[PDB]
């Protein structure tokens, strides 16, 4: 798409029609003539594309104004609403810009952030981008949380988030004009490599993966057009309705084996009646044969009863070899029936201990995309987020995605080694109680207007808390906060002085042995400029390797590139990193997933606000003070860096309108 | 509206593999020994029909009688008519074999001579004497 109907599509926004969000704020137009919304759309559509075309410049409402042409800059209200609700819920004027009027000298309200991952930090950095005091509190001694690069000498590799899912309407493509971010497009040829050491053979790789995706789609089948929803009163997960699915093809090859054979039968007891009925015809033949013999012998001359028996015979004896000549050409073309059914038999099995193991391996880079057991993600719902890809090529960040974080740390106020350990919201403000990670008897109290959470789900799940709500969450947020999954997948850097694989395919495949072993290093990478390889541990592989020391680990890593590559050109790496995310105190697992018995709703949940109770009884209700923002709270784009990122806009959005106004609703 | 192509999810079918934990199992293992027991059953046929397929060695050539080929007449001996006679006595209606038995008449002439003979030959008789039969 382009022109301004591009800058739509790229703002992940209609072009053609008012989203909810516009009606909510600009009620007069939705509500209005169709004319008046046109322009409307068409003012947000060019304010966009003015700001996506050089998002290393503050958009100004006057440079708006300015470029607008008549009919549409003629009216300046409607001009300065759009631009501001543009600015506000960050569609323009977010990330690292410069600014053209500088910061307002004096700020209004405190908001403190919990959590200093991309979340955290887009927020903070359209809050103070709109006049407010921030203060970010952090765990670890660096930015970035879940963003986390390995940097050592000349290699660097991310063992969180490597990978931008497309620039097509994804936030990040204006982040990556902001800050130089080395954007290498991912090639998806992905050789796989069985268990032996070779290639599976081109055949039997597209043979496997066809049936998956025919897998996949069967199971969308079960779930939306046979309402295969719930078993014995549980929600049905996704690896349930596989096997289901996969055991109703053994069973279907099983039942037309049955049929092939049921034909043979049928037609082996058709000749065996018909010879039944050729053996006695050739015995009455037989017995015909010498009674003729016998009267034919009484020589001539003979009287006419004793020569009618010699014609009657006679007769008697071609009519029976008429039948029995009939019936071995009835035999004839049974008997090629059975030559021809015998040739053509039905498929023996429906997958072998080979083929189903290649199978395997397509359900663990299944279990990688959701990071969890496919035994946990729901059925009906574990791809709901699946119509808003982004368009393009998936790509890697060459110099690290750490870069980012960092870039939008910079001219914040940011505690690191300071563990948030108690929220404390009332009517009237709040404060947390955080100590220093180092010597925790140290302790910070913080007071504020709001306390805006990031935490990641994994961190909000731990029984017993590691953060203590008070008062506590309602039931509503703290059930959304049970029902939800959060998956864990881990990864293994490698350091080598040497390139000793293809340079030229950015990943590989290794096939694991069992089921039970799919996600065991089932993934190779080469995406690094240095010698740097990098291997993925999905699935129920996930946590249990998180158990062995990472000589086991990277021994392991060596035995299947040895077998891959050959035993003598996989030297000793030089550097070795090992993700271990669940973990992770400051994580509790890599990011979330829609677990059976959740749903999209839940994510809605998350993102709600809370509003504590009245001080005073019979006072009104207070404002909402507690903000939740992070990957696990939008809808659309979980589990990613541009859903985090795009979250943090929208709280830092809300809670502005809460607590400086919107000027642009009237 | 309906599956991926080969993939055979019936409502039927799908209840029928959920009903228990080892349900699907079950109906897999009803199924496999379905399979032997029809395959023993075939090679039981195969060797009962190799057996009777045997007792026809060599088929009937040994019983085979060579072609009579004789041009067909119009008068009739009376050689020929006693052969009639007796052939209904042995055939009834059946005017293809009473034409085989005489040897040189077409079938029509056997039916004509149901009608000129039949009072001479008291044929009524004839045919009611091989009604009993």
């Amino acid at each position: 798409p382009s022109g301004v109907e591009g800058a739509a599509f790229q703002s992940r926004l209609p072009h053609d029609r008012m989203t909810s969000q516009e009606a909510a704020c600009f009620p007069d137009i939705i509500s209005g003539p169709q004319q008046t919304q046109k322009v409307f759309l068409f003012i947000r559509n060019r304010t966009l594309q003015l700001w996506l075309d050089n998002p290393k410049i503050q958009l100004t409402f006057e440079a708006t104004l300015q470029q607008l042409e008549a009919p549409y800059n003629s009216d300046t209200v409607l001009v300065h609403r759009v631009h501001s609700y543009l600015e506000r819920h960050g569609l323009i004027n977010f990330g690292i810009y410069k600014r053209i009027k500088p910061l307002p000298t004096k700020k209004t309200g405190k908001v403190i952030i919990i959590g200093s991952g991309v979340s955290g930090l887009a927020a903070a950095r359209q809050l103070q981008s709109f006049g407010m005091d921030v203060t970010l509190l952090e765990a670890r001694d660096r930015v970035g949380g879940r963003v986390a690069t390995f940097r050592k000498g000349n290699y660097v590799a991310d063992l969180g988030a490597m990978v931008v899912t497309g620039l097509g309407g994804n936030p990040m493509a204006v982040v990556s004009k902001q800050v130089n971010m080395e954007l290498a497009k991912i090639k998806q040829k992905c050789p796989l490599y069985e268990a032996n050491g070779q290639a599976v053979p081109k055949e039997k790789d597209e043979m496997v993966e066809q049936e998956f995706n025919r897998l996949l789609e069967a199971t969308s089948y079960l779930s939306h057009q046979l309402d295969f929803n719930v078993l014995n009163n549980k929600p049905v997960s996704l690896g349930q309705a596989l096997e289901v699915v996969i055991q109703l093809q053994e069973k279907h090859v099983k039942d037309e084996q049955i049929e092939h054979w049921k034909k043979i039968v049928k037609t082996q007891e058709e000749l065996k009646e018909l010879l039944n009925k050729m053996v006695n015809l050739k015995e009455k033949i037989k017995e015909l044969h010498q009674q003729y013999k016998e009267a034919s012998e009484v020589k001539p001359p003979r009287d006419i009863t004793a020569e009618f028996l010699v014609k009657s015979k006679h007769r008697d004896l071609t009519a029976l070899c008429k039948e029995y000549d009939e019936l071995a050409e009835t035999q004839g073309k049974l008997e090629e029936k059975l030559q021809e059914l015998e040739a053509n038999p039905p498929s023996d099995v429906y997958l072998s201990s080979r083929d189903r193991q290649i199978l395997d391996w397509h359900f663990a880079n299944l279990e990688f995309a959701n990071a969890t057991p496919l035994s946990t993600l729901s059925l009906k719902h574990w791809d709901q987020d699946d119509d808003f890809e982004f368009t393009g090529s998936h790509l890697t960040v060459r110099n690290g995605y750490s870069c980012v974080p960092v870039a939008l740390a910079e001219g914040l106020d940011i505690k690191l080694n300071t563990a948030v350990r108690q929220v404390r919201y009332t009517a009237s403000g709040c404060e947390v109680i955080a100590v220093n990670t180092r010597s925790t008897s140290q302790t910070f109290i913080y007071k504020c207007d709001a306390v805006l959470c990031t935490l990641p789900l994994g961190v909000l799940k731990q029984q017993p808390p590691a953060v203590q709500f008070v008062p506590p969450l309602p039931e509503w947020k703290t059930s959304a906060v049970q029902r939800m999954g959060f998956g864990n997948l881990n990864k293994v850097v490698l350091c080598f002085d040497r390139v000793f694989w293809d340079p030229s395919v950015n990943l590989f495949g290794h096939v694991g042995s069992t089921t039970a072993s799919r996600g065991e290093l089932f993934l190779f990478w080469n995406l690094y400029k240095a010698p740097i390889l990098l291997a993925l541990v999905a699935g129920e592989a996930a946590g249990i390797m998180e158990n062995i020391s990472d000589d086991v680990i990277v021994g392991r890593c060596l035995a299947i590139l040895k077998g891959i590559f050959g035993s003598s050109a996989v030297p000793q790496p030089k550097e070795t990193v090992v993700s271990r995310w669940r973990a992770d105190p400051w994580a509790r697992g890599s990011y979330s997933y829609v677990a059976a018995g959740s749903s999209g709703n839940d994510y809605d949940l998350m993102a709600q606000p809370i509003t504590p109770g009245p001080s005073i009884p019979g006072a009104p209700q207070p404002i909402p003070r507690l903000f939740f923002a992070g990957e696990h709270t939008i809808r659309n784009y979980p589990a990613t860096v541009h859903g985090a990122l795009l979250s943090g806009l929208r709280e830092a959005g809300r809670i502005a309108d809460q607590f400086l106004g919107a000027m642009y609703t009237l | 509206r309906k599956p991926p192509k080969g993939m055979f999810l019936s409502q039927e079918d799908v209840e029928a593999v959920s009903a228990n934990a080892t349900a699907a199992t079950t109906v897999l293992r009803q199924l496999d020994m379905e399979l032997v027991s029809v395959k023993r059953q075939i090679q039981n046929i195969k060797q009962t029909n190799s057996a009777l397929k045997e007792k026809l060695d060599g088929g009937i050539e040994p019983y085979r009688l060579p072609e009579v080929i004789q041009k067909c007449n119009a008068r009739w001996t009376t050689e020929e008519q006693l052969l009639a006679v007796q052939a209904i006595r042995k055939y009834g209606r059946d005017f293809q074999a009473i034409s085989d038995v005489i040897g040189n008449k077409s079938v029509v002439q056997v039916k004509n001579f149901f009608v000129n003979y039949r009072r001479r030959f008291n044929i009524d008789e004839v045919l009611q004497e091989w009604e009993a039969e």
